[PDB]
């Protein structure tokens, strides 16, 4: 799980600049 | 009337396009430009993701299977319409980059599949997504 979770954050991160940039 | 999962198989498993409806071909339009706009805004981040699965492969090769578990766990604990389109966006970088970079053969059919099977399950929210950016 250790690399695991710092790949999602990196992956997650993605998600909330999106939803800033779209709202 | 539309069914996104051959909408999906048309984007990442270049299946014929031939294959889509009026809707699904609609639906596909809106997902590759509002991919297209993911890929470039976040090239340098996705860059980053591919290249650390890059050093971590035995074989030194881009392989779904790698990034299979983390992207279908990211999106249980956390499933907004972005966090989708990120993985669709990063997928579809891995597939070009494995065809371009990789110097040995990889299977991942059923990682892939199974990937695409949990995105049609948050189709509903997926159009919503696109469908928005379009504007």
């Amino acid at each position: 799980d250790a690399s695991t979770k710092k790949l999602s954050e990196c992956l997650k991160r993605i998600g909330d600049e999106l939803d800033s940039n779209m709202e | 009337n539309y069914n996104i999962e051959k909408v999906l198989n048309v984007y990442l498993r270049d299946l014929r396009i031939e294959s889509l409806n009026n809707n699904e071909l609609e639906i596909l339009i809106m997902i590759r430009e509002c991919c297209e706009v993911i890929k470039k805004d976040y090239k340098t981040e996705f860059n980053e993701i591919c290249n650390f699965i890059l050093q971590n492969n035995v074989k030194s090769c881009y392989d779904i299977n790698d990034v299979k578990n983390i992207i279908i766990e990211t999106i249980n604990s956390d499933f907004r319409p972005s966090v989708i389109l990120a993985s669709i966006s990063l997928l579809s970088i891995i597939i070009k980059k494995k065809k371009d970079e990789n110097n040995e053969v990889v299977d991942d059919d059923l990682a892939l599949n199974e990937l695409i099977n949990k995105f049609s399950s948050y189709q509903k929210d997926i159009i919503s997504f696109v469908e928005k950016n379009k504007k």
